[PDB]
RNA sequence: GGCCGGGAACUCAAAGGAGACUGCCAGUGAUAAACUGGAGGAAGGUGGGGAUGACGUCAAGUCAUCAUGGCCCUUACGACCAGGGCUACACACGUGCUACAAUGGCGCAUACAAAGAGAAGCGACCUCGCGAGAGCAAGCGGACCUCAUAAAGUGCGUCGUAGUCCGGAUUGGAGUCUGCAACUCGACUCCAUGAAGUCGGAAUCGCUAGUAAUCGUGGAUCAGAAUGCCACGGUGAAUACGU
RNA sequence: AGAACCUUACCUGGUCUUGACAUCCACGGAAGUUUUCAGAGAUGAGAAUGUGCCUUCGGGAACCGUGAGACAGGUGCUGCAU
């Protein structure tokens, strides 16, 4: 039970295990699953090595944990040196996508500070 | 011949053929059960049947559209009322006395300016 | 409104009528996918922006046709909500009156 | 009201159980006009303590309603600036109906799996009086003896 | 954003501003109101003085912001705290 | 055969216009369908009453759009020009169909 | 501004409509612009002509003008050639040919509108303006009407203060849908600003 | 298979009528008004819901719908244009939406609505695309065609009370199409991410039955852009001792 | 009852002053169609080809452009004048 590096949960089902790697949620989880033809249903623990093993190259098809998590620190760290408005965002930890910013906006921004 | 009744709840339009028979219900060529899931809407179209104990010795065919579960229900059992008395008007007086033969005429109220529902207000802040 | 917002409106229903054909054939050539050359669609989209900018339908805000009011537009009467009661109340809109249900 | 007297609302009675007083119970568990899902809770939970008591679905019920069914309570009342609890008897509908919402809301309360189980443990517990319902009736039985002074 | 089959937009006059600005190696910063028009790779390496609404901000073309907008690169509110 | 469809924002208006034209038939041409009369539409209109911020202060407009079907059948071919060539009624729309 | 229009609330149960047409929601805009353009050249033209309603009929890619005046012949003129002049720009603005009939209005001291007119064309001649009510009103009633209110808004006689001047003999019932309540308004444009007349008449119910 | 022939029964449609009026009975009441019960009846008493808002009040709101007196500008306080902004953001309130779950949510299957809107419009079917959507293309100015498969519901599995298979805010890619243009500054889709939040202090709001609560539906505005507004149905409570 | 432009009324800089919208005007001229250069666009400079009125005809137009002016224009203020 440690695909991509990192220690999968056992007794749960294989698809809801498979998504605490980062960068697979159910969409990959049950496609990785389907092409290693593992039913969807069946734990992590009741696996044997082999049905393990071809879990293991199955995700190495996919960009997940470590490497996928550079790139997309490269790609904000890319927009906060270009110096464009995306990256000015980036920078002040203000919304990103055009969200308001008069009110709510508290998960770019943190609790409260006064 | 069939005695015909006309059944009428919340939107919901049945129409109700009995004839002298050994007892068998179906309505939009299903059985009660096939349409009705619900167990409360099974006790609905039975309560008139129940009530002049004649459950077997009448069969039902019922069409019905409009509404939903509960407002077919009330109106395939306010038909058969309907076409209880046209086969025996004599059963009136306890049909009546039961509550079936009066037409239920609660209806959705409509949406008012102002207000998110018929009634719901929104909220009122003083100040 | 002002009488120079009324005249906008104006020139700008005659460029959308004038420029109609022209625009509707080059969207034409950029919508197309199997008669689509990449040169030549993308002759299209320059030249397409080099027709003048009131002849798109979309930069039409229409009015109420008696006061220009550019808010609470009604199209089926061609006019504001205010001026819609006060005609309905004149009865000068045919058939229609209050409603109750 | 101040002045319009109310005729009561008429309640049709459970499928399973034909029970006019179950139905009422039915809808004191119902949320969000639900109706289908409240049914089914109520029976799963009645037949649960069918098994686990011995009795029939409607005795077992009523076992768990008499012992959380109050018979006095206060009412904040007024005599000048005094605002006083006021004992006073329950009548006999209300009684019925404080014993479902009290069974209900310590169904609730307690966590299980299941509403049905949440239900059907605190329907038993009332049965041998050790519920949260009917605790909640001791209470109000204990805050009505003490203010026994008013009447 | 704009879909892939019509291209990227670019409005038809700043086009052929860089037209003649590269081709004939001009170094002088192109003055464009055009905050809409997206990057070039011909724009590579000269520098726009893009409108903001009251100011030319001069962006020099680097390789990297070339899918971007030349208005990404002009803001147009100023904020500095309250 | 022949259909005509009568529309009109008054239904008293509808039925005098249904009621001569079914009788302009029955002399010239024969066995008529009778005028079936269709769903009316009712178009609401919800509108501000104020001109100025009072947004809960609507007045509730409707047109009824009358609607009649009279499908006249068997015709005799001179009864299409009794059916012609009428001008019945102002604010009631005909609708000429095969 | 808490009273709903006599007229609006009354416009399926005793009074009619003014304009009588059938159009679907492609022409529907177009024919309620070009009504409006009628009836506002109209009024402009027949100012002095003492015009109650303007009537509009659009049967068959014709407009058909009916024009309620109390003075029919300065309307219709020498020979008609007033009216023809007016068939003519009805026409040609309407975009449709044009025929203009002439209602005569039997006693225009019982017609709202006219009684409105009247008032406020004395308004604008500084005439006093609570004897132009107590005319109107006694006129109406005397030539049978079972009730009138007038109703004169504004800076009346130059107060610097605009207050509400009304008075009501008889019978003028609003809440009864029954009752046939003409009803009309008319603005005088005095020195001093707008003065706003309103002139309910009661003729009996059904 | 209303699919066909047919039928005009029924539903339904929309016109015209009937029906409900304290009409009848009993009691109370000043022998009155009226009230309380009962019968009958679909409906019992102003059956339900609308519209309908008296004289006036707040110099209440609107000179920015419009009109208008009086002032004020008249190579500008007018007029045209491109670009910005109205969308900012240490904060504070109002109104909502979504949730903090097991009366659930995830999968599969399967029922039952109403009311609307459509001609540069609604756009079947079929093909392509994971999808948003693209092609092609009927039909329909409409009880016909399209939008358009209602969802809660039910049945069977799964989860096992955990910040979780709850929640879905952020934020990275990649895409669609609406429009000259999606950077500021849209909607939607897909993959990835999986925040706060475990029911909310003082305080405070709405609701007396098809009501509240909950579930969907569509339309005005509208090229495009609703959690708002305006409508429509589906399931459907609790309680009113009393002042 | 729906701020990307438009809306839009705001402001930054580009512009015009009988004006964008009207009516009388006085002259010249089909207008209205297709293009090019410059401009960010406004706009300016051009290139063509259009010569239709409908007809007491010669000439009213239906309009297009300059030039005088009356004037137009104002979502400018006062809702405590209306
Ligand atoms: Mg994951
Ligand atoms: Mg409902
Ligand atoms: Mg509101
Ligand atoms: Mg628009
Ligand atoms: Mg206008
Ligand atoms: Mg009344
Ligand atoms: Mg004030
Ligand atoms: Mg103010
Ligand atoms: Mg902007
Ligand atoms: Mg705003
Ligand atoms: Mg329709
Ligand atoms: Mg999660
Ligand atoms: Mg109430
Ligand atoms: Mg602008
Ligand atoms: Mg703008
Ligand atoms: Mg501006
Ligand atoms: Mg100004
Ligand atoms: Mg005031
Ligand atoms: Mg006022």
């Amino acid at each position: 039970a440690r695909i991509a590096g990192i220690n999968i949960p056992d007794h749960k089902h294989a698809v809801i295990a498979l998504t605490s790697i980062y960068g697979v949620g159910k969409t990959r989880s049950k496609a990785i699953l389907a092409a290693a033809g593992i039913a969807e249903d069946v734990k992590i623990s009741e696996l044997s090595e082999g049905q393990i093993d071809t879990l293991r190259d199955e995700v190495a098809k996919f960009v997940v944990e470590g490497d996928l998590r550079r790139e997309i620190s490269m790609s904000i760290k890319r927009l906060m040196d270009l110096g464009c408005y995306r990256g000015l965002r980036h920078r002040r930890g203000l919304p990103v996508r055009g969200q308001r910013t008069k009110t709510n906006a508290r998960t770019r921004k943190g609790p409260r500070k006064p | 011949n069939q005695y015909y009744g006309t059944g009428r709840r919340k939107s919901s339009a049945a129409r109700v053929f009995i004839k002298p028979g050994n007892g068998k219900i179906v309505i939009n060529q299903r059985s009660l059960e096939q349409y009705f899931g619900r167990e409360t809407a099974r006790m609905v179209v039975r309560q008139p049947l129940e009530l002049v104990d004649m459950v077997e010795k009448l069969d039902l065919y019922i069409t019905v559209k409009g509404g939903g579960i509960s407002g077919q229900a009330g109106a395939i059992r306010h038909g058969i009322t309907r076409a209880l008395m046209e086969y025996d008007e004599s059963l009136r007086s306890e049909l009546r006395k039961a509550g079936f033969v009066t037409r239920d005429a609660r209806q959705v109220e409509r949406k008012k300016v102002g207000l998110r529902k018929a009634r719901r207000r929104p909220q009122f802040s003083k100040r | 409104a002002k009488q120079s917002m009324k005249a906008r409106e104006v020139k700008r229903v005659a460029l959308a009528d004038k420029y109609f054909a022209k625009r509707a054939e080059l969207k034409a050539i950029i919508s197309d996918v199997n008669a689509a050359s990449d040169e030549d669609r993308w002759n299209a989209v320059l030249k397409l922006q080099t027709l003048p900018r009131d002849s798109s339908p979309s930069r039409q805000r229409n009015r109420c046709r008696q006061t220009g009011r550019p808010h609470g537009f009604l199209r089926k009467f061609g006019l504001s909500r205010i001026k819609v009661r006060e005609a309905a109340m004149r009865g000068e809109i045919p058939g229609l009156k209050k409603a109750s249900w | 009201p101040r002045r319009r007297v109310i005729g009561q609302r008429k309640i049709l009675p459970d499928p399973k159980f034909g029970s006019e007083l179950l139905a009422k119970f039915v809808n004191i568990l119902m949320v969000d006009g639900k109706k289908s899902t409240a049914e089914s809770i109520v029976y799963s939970a009645l037949e649960t303590l069918a098994q686990r008591s011995g009795k029939s679905e409607l005795e077992a019920f009523e076992v768990a309603l008499e012992n959380v069914r109050p018979t006095v309570e206060v009412k904040s009342r007024r005599v000048g600036g005094s605002t006083y609890q006021v004992p006073v008897e329950v009548r006999p509908v209300r009684r019925n109906a404080l014993a479902m919402r009290w069974i209900v809301e310590a169904a609730r309360k307690r966590g299980d799996k299941s509403m049905a189980l949440r239900l059907a443990n605190e329907l038993s517990d009332a049965a041998e009086n050790k519920g949260t319902a009917v605790k909640k009736r001791e209470d109000v039985h204990r805050m009505a003896e003490a203010n026994k002074a008013f009447a | 954003p704009r879909s892939l089959k019509k291209g990227p937009f670019i409005d038809l006059h700043l086009l052929k501003k860089v037209e003649k600005a590269v081709e004939s190696g001009d170094k002088k910063p192109l003055r464009t109101w055009s905050r809409r028009s997206t990057i070039f790779p011909n724009m590579i390496g000269l520098t726009i003085a893009v409108h903001n609404g009251r100011q030319h901000v001069p962006v020099f073309v680097t390789d990297e912001m070339v899918g971007h907008k030349l208005g990404e690169f002009a803001p147009t509110r100023t904020y500095r705290g309250h | 055969r022949i259909r005509i469809r009568l529309k009109a924002f008054d239904h008293r208006l509808i039925d005098q216009a249904t009621a001569e034209i079914v009788e302009t038939a029955k002399r010239t041409g024969a066995q008529v369908r009778g005028p079936i009369p269709l769903p009316t539409r009712k178009e609401r209109f919800t509108v501000l009453i104020s001109p100025h911020v009072n947004k809960d202060a609507r007045d509730q407009y409707e047109i009824r759009t009358h609607l009649r079907l009279v499908d006249i059948v068997e015709p005799t071919e001179k009864t299409v020009d009794a059916l012609m060539r009428l001008d019945l009624a102002a604010g009631v729309d005909v609708q000429i169909s095969l | 501004g808490q009273k709903v229009h006599p007229n609006g609330i009354r416009l399926g149960i005793v009074k009619p409509w003014n304009s009588t047409w059938f159009a679907n929601t492609k022409e529907f805009a177009d024919n309620l612009d070009s009504d409006f353009k009628v009836r506002q050249y109209l009024t402009k033209e027949l100012a002095k002509a003492s015009v109650s309603r303007i009537v509009i009929e659009r049967p068959a890619k014709s407009i058909r003008v009916t024009i309620h005046t109390a003075r029919p012949g300065i309307v219709i003129g020498k020979k008609g050639e007033d009216v023809e002049k007016l068939r003519k720009v009805v026409a040609d603005i309407a975009g449709v040919p044009a025929q203009i009939n002439i209602a005569e209005v039997r006693k225009p001291e019982l017609d709202a509108k006219l009684v409105a007119d009247s008032i406020t064309s004395q308004l604008e001649r500084r005439v006093m303006f609570r004897r132009a009510m107590k005319r109107a009103v006694q006129n109406a009633m005397r030539l049978g009407a079972k009730g009138i209110k007038v109703e004169v808004s504004g800076r009346l006689g130059g107060a610097e203060i605009a207050r509400t001047e009304w008075y009501r003999e008889g019978r003028v019932p609003l809440h009864t849908l029954r009752a046939d309540i003409d009803y009309n308004t008319s603005e005088a444009h005095t020195t001093y600003g707008v003065i706003g007349v309103k002139v309910w008449i009661f003729k009996g119910e059904i």
